[PDB]
């Protein structure tokens, strides 16, 4: 199975958060 | 105390187990705060439906039962979310270097979460199966007066190699860290009472800039 049908989203696009 | 908390105990727990639990570490007056704050987000209809990576022919609702919101932690109203962020921050900061080969960098926004009883649970997955840049899960519970003999909400964690699935209990003020890749496979099994949390998820520097190159290259 596709794993990534089952896993929790994330936003890939606009921005992330630096440390 | 960051710098002998991540050294001391979470770095060896994260290599050794790829989990590690964080008992009571806010404190109840931080954690309870931090409650108020979540129950506003929930009584002012901000969560929708959780979401997948991919999304195919079947509803979401038959994967995932919560209802969820994305904090930065400088809204107004969810400033004590943002003092378990940085803090949060704070300890992997402390960890640079140290876990595994991993360079972390970055993280996505505080995913608030609630499983609104009913039932309402998270099926079998892995958080980062196919190399998104999610090194690290970052999970904090806020659930008092939770008795997860009665309402449930177990998180189920299979860590690759084991011979025992390890349990963790949604307790209240308990902070949680795993491997987000395929070594822990996990689910939440279903609650039926009114379950609360807030992830972090922490990229680790490489894999996030190839996932991204992958994305913006369709
Ligand atoms: O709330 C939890 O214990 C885990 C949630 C989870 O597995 C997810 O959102 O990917
Ligand atoms: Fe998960």
């Amino acid at each position: 199975l596709d794993l990534e049908t089952l896993a929790p989203y994330i936003p890939m696009d606009g921005e992330d958060f630096q440390l | 105390p960051a710098l002998k908390l991540a050294l001391e105990y979470i770095v060896p727990c994260m290599n050794k187990h790829g989990i590690c639990v964080v008992d009571d570490f806010l404190g109840k007056e931080t954690g309870q705060q931090i409650g108020d704050e979540v129950r506003a987000l929930h009584d002012t209809g901000k969560f929708t439906d959780g979401q997948l990576v991919s999304q195919k022919s079947d509803s979401s609702k038959d994967i995932r039962g919560d209802k969820i919101t994305w904090i930065e932690g400088k809204e107004p109203g969810c400033e004590t979310i943002g003092l378990l962020m940085s803090s949060m921050d704070d300890l992997i900061r402390h960890c640079n270097g140290k876990l595994g080969s991993y360079k972390i960098n970055g993280r996505t926004k505080a995913m608030v979460a609630c499983y609104p009883g009913n039932g309402t649970g998270y099926v079998r997955h892995v958080d980062n199966p196919n190399g998104d840049g999610r090194c690290v899960t970052c999970i904090y519970y806020l659930n008092k007066d939770w008795d997860a003999k009665v309402s449930g909400g177990i998180l189920r964690i299979f860590p690759e190699g084991k011979a025992q699935f390890a349990d963790i209990e949604p307790k209240f003020d308990r902070l949680l860290f795993f491997w987000s890749d395929r070594r822990n496979p996990h689910e939440v099994q279903p609650a039926y009472a009114t379950r609360y949390a807030i992830i972090v998820w922490y990229f680790d520097a490489d894999e996030r800039a190839r996932a991204k190159v992958k994305y913006l290259t369709g």
